[PDB]
């Protein structure tokens, strides 16, 4: 079936770097892009950036601009995204979505997601 | 070490033992036992202060060609022991002066 | 032994006609196309394509030069050509014509810079399918074409070694000459003229007043990076980042490294590989550069 | 217009210190580079070493690495300092100038360039032989 698994991730210290993951399965893993969003507890969502399969070329915003690292392993059809040099208001959770069914042949929007994970940090233990 | 005998009145050429790869820069000097060594020749083509203008030096132009100094009308004074020394870009820094060559005149 | 690189000397095993003898062969290597075994730490090295794919060789005796190529249609379709010097991309034209068929075609591959191609008139065009999303590459075209002189000033050699019965094998023998890396030279006023250009017409997409920046690739591989194309024999790729380095608001020509690679992997697939013999001599590439894609 | 005069001991016990200053006379240093010669009798020129205004002290890979340059600008003099000497190393020491030039054959912005050396003014040199006795 068309979903997308993650993995969670436990609490990091300051200053830190992040490993995030996104599984794909079923459709075909390098004919769309794949963009990756974050929420905030308690406020609205906010876009990061997207990145395309096929040939690895990748565009982000500029909130992120020169902290955030997207790769990606298309012989296991499998993402990562780094992030290091963290903050405290960094405390949210990470998605990746996919626009693998419409019948408008824009980018945008997309409509399947998938399981989601919260990542927070901690100054001290 | 290599000997040379060429009377008065003939024209020689001494070339450098060790060859060259790539772009090149050579040096001349010559040495008198007893006396200061002196250079002949530098960058190829340029001529010093102090010199017969006899010595013809060898362009290096369309790499491929060799280092050779000649020389053109031989005098008592030019009968010494001569040193090359050679720059290139794919050796790096040299060091030693390798082999020299003596040149001895008859009559 | 260059003292403190891009080439390696590497010698190994290679079989001969007969089934028994085994000959020891030399050959240069780029040193893009090797990726090291041990890692602990010693050298000992390998080829990269063959991990996961097979490689197969080109034998020189057909060409990549790009020809022209009409594509022509069969007896009961036609054609229909537009004439019009403002096609913004979509919609009506008031001028049609009706050809037989085309003009020639020139099946060149390149990648952040078209080369080559059509030259605009009276103007330069900027196309796109939605401009108010990112999430489609913008095309533009020039209505004067950029010179460009690509060279590699070594001197390689051929060095053709037995492998088996009735077959061949190429290598870089040996680099006789001067180490030097392949460059490429850009006019720059022209560039400058050109961008200014380019940057005027599209200030009418977004407001009459706006700041216009320009940064090199975001990065993350070796083909959709730098500027890739192929010329002479033998496949480029050329850093780009001297060029989209400006800010707009309101006789010493440019140089661009290069670096060369021989084990590709075009036409992204999966078990196939294409290895490339060297050309011999020097090359030497002029080119009208004319487009430009920009997210 | 620069001329060198070199004094030397001559006559020294194995392993002790030698040196051999070249005192100069002429125009003052600003740019131009100082080395050092030596040469054995049945051997050719050894260049053991140039000094620079930057502290460099490189020299030949096989000569040990056991002798040491010096300039001091209060008396304007230069001198070397060679430890554990052998008998066998009898020879004559020219103190001379040199001067560096570049050569060009690639671009610039590469790197694509090498330097090289050229004594031009030399000096008289002397001969120091050292021995147990
Ligand atoms: C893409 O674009 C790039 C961008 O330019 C191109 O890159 C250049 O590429 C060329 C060739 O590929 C390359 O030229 C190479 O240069 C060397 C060195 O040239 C220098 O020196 C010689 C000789 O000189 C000395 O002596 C004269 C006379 O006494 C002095 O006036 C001079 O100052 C020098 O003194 C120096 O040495 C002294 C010791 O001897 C020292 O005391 C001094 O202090 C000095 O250091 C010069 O002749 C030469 O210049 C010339 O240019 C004139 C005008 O055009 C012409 O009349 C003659 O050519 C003249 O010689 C230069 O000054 C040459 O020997 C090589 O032959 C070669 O030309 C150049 O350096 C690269 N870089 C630049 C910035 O240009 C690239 O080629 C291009 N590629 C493609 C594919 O398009
Ligand atoms: C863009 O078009 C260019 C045509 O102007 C083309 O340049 C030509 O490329 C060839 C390929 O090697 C060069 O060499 C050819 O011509 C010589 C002439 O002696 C032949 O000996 C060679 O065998 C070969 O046919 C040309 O010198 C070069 N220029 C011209 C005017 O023909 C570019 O290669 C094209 N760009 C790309 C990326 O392919
Ligand atoms: C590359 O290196 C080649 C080998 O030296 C050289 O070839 C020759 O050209 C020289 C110069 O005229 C001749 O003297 C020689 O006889 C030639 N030999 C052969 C076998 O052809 C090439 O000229 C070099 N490449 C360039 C561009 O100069
Ligand atoms: C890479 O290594 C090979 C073998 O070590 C080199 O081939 C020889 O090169 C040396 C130069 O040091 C010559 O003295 C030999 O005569 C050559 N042949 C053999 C059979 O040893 C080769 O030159 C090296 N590559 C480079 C670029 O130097
Ligand atoms: C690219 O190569 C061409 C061909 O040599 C260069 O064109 C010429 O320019 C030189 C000096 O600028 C003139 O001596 C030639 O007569 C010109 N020939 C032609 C056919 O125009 C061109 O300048 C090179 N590009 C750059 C940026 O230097
Ligand atoms: C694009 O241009 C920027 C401009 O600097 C390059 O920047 C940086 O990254 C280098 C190595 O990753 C660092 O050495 C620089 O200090 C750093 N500079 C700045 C201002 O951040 C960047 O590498 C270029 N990207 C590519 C792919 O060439
Ligand atoms: C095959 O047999 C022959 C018999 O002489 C022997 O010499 C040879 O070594 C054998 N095969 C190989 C390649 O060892
Ligand atoms: C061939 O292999 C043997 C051992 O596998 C090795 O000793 C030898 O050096 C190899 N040949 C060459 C030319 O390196
Ligand atoms: C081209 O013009 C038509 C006419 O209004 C417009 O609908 C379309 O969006 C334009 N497209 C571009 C890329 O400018
Ligand atoms: C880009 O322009 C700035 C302007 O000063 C310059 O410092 C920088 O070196 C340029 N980058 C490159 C890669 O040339
Ligand atoms: C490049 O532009 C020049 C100038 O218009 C033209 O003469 C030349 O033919 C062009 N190159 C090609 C391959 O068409």
């Amino acid at each position: 079936q068309v979903q997308l698994v993650q993995s969670g991730a436990e609490v990091k210290k300051p200053g830190a770097s992040v490993k995030v993951s996104c599984k794909a399965s079923g459709y075909t893993f390098t004919g769309y892009y794949m963009h990756w969003v974050r929420q905030a507890p308690g406020q609205g969502l906010e876009w990061m950036g997207w990145i395309n399969p096929n040939s690895g070329g990748t565009n982000y915003a500029q909130k992120f601009q020169g902290r955030v690292t997207m790769t990606r392993d298309t012989s296991i059809s499998t993402a990562y995204m780094e992030l290091s040099r963290l903050r405290s208001d960094d405390t949210a959770v990470y998605y990746c979505a996919t626009q693998v069914k419409l019948d408008s042949s824009a980018g945008y929007p997309f409509d399947i997601w998938g399981q989601g994970t919260m990542v927070t940090v901690s100054s001290a233990s | 070490v290599r000997p040379l005998s060429v009377a008065l009145g003939e024209t020689a050429r001494i070339s450098c033992g060790r060859q060259a790869l790539g772009s090149r820069a050579v040096q001349w000097y010559q040495h008198r036992p007893g006396q200061a060594p002196i250079l002949l020749i530098y960058n190829n083509q340029d001529r010093p202060s102090g010199i017969p203008e006899r010595f013809s030096g060898t362009p290096d132009i369309n790499f491929g060609t060799r280092a050779t100094l000649t020389i053109s009308g031989v005098e008592a004074g030019d009968e010494a022991d001569y040193y090359c020394h050679m720059w290139d870009s794919r050796s790096g820094f040299s060091w030693s002066f390798g082999g020299a060559t003596r040149l001895t005149v008859l009559g | 032994n260059i003292t403190d690189g891009e080439l390696k000397n590497c010698s190994f095993n290679m079989t001969t006609e007969l089934r028994d003898k085994r000959q020891k062969v030399h050959a240069l290597f780029y040193k893009l196309d090797i990726v090291p075994i041990n890692e602990n730490q010693n050298t000992s090295y390998r080829l990269i394509n063959c991990n996961t794919a097979a490689i197969t060789q080109a034998c020189p005796k057909v060409s990549f030069e790009p020809i022209p190529i009409h594509y022509c249609a069969p007896a009961g379709f036609a054609i229909l050509k537009c004439k019009d010097k403002k096609f913004n991309g979509t919609g009506p034209c008031p001028s049609v014509s009706t050809v037989q068929c085309t003009h020639g075609i020139k099946p060149v591959v390149s990648t952040q810079l078209l080369l080559n191609g059509s030259l605009a008139e009276e103007e330069v065009m900027i196309r796109s399918e939605d401009i108010r999303n990112n999430a489609k590459n913008i095309l533009v075209q020039f209505n004067t074409p950029v010179q460009i002189n690509c060279t590699r000033p070594n001197n390689n050699t051929r060095k053709s070694i037995r492998i088996g019965p009735g077959q061949w094998f190429y290598a870089t023998g040996d680099i006789i000459g001067d180490i030097r890396q392949a460059h490429c030279n850009v006019s720059k006023a022209t560039w400058n003229e050109t961008l200014g250009k380019v940057v005027k017409q599209l200030r009418k997409h977004f407001g009459n007043n706006t700041i216009i920046r320009f940064a090199n690739s975001s990065g993350g591989d070796l083909e959709v990076t730098t500027h890739s194309f192929n010329c002479g024999g033998e496949f480029f790729y050329c850093d780009t980042s001297g060029l989209f380095n400006s800010t707009w608001i309101s006789n010493d020509s440019i140089t661009l490294p290069c670096r060369i690679k021989q084990i590709i992997n075009m036409w992204q697939r999966i078990g196939q590989a294409m290895y490339a013999p060297p050309i011999q001599g020097v090359i030497r590439c002029v080119s009208n550069i004319t487009g430009l894609i920009l997210t | 217009q620069v001329q060198l005069q070199e004094s030397g001991p001559g006559l020294v016990k194995p392993s002790e210190t030698l040196s051999v200053t070249c005192s100069v006379s002429g125009d003052s240093m600003n740019n131009y580079y100082w080395t050092w010669i030596r040469q054995s009798p049945g051997k050719g020129l050894e260049w053991i070493g140039y000094i620079s205004d930057r502290e460099s002290a490189t020299y030949n890979p096989s000569l040990n690495s056991r002798v040491v340059i010096s300039r001091d600008t209060s008396k304007n003099q230069l001198s070397l300092k060679l430890n554990s000497v052998t008998p066998a190393d009898t020879a004559v020491y020219y103190c001379a100038t040199a001067r560096r030039g570049q050569r060009i054959y690639g671009v610039v912005s590469f790197g694509e360039f090498f330097y090289y050396y050229s004594m031009d003014v030399w000096g008289k040199g002397t001969t120091v032989t050292v021995s147990s006795a």
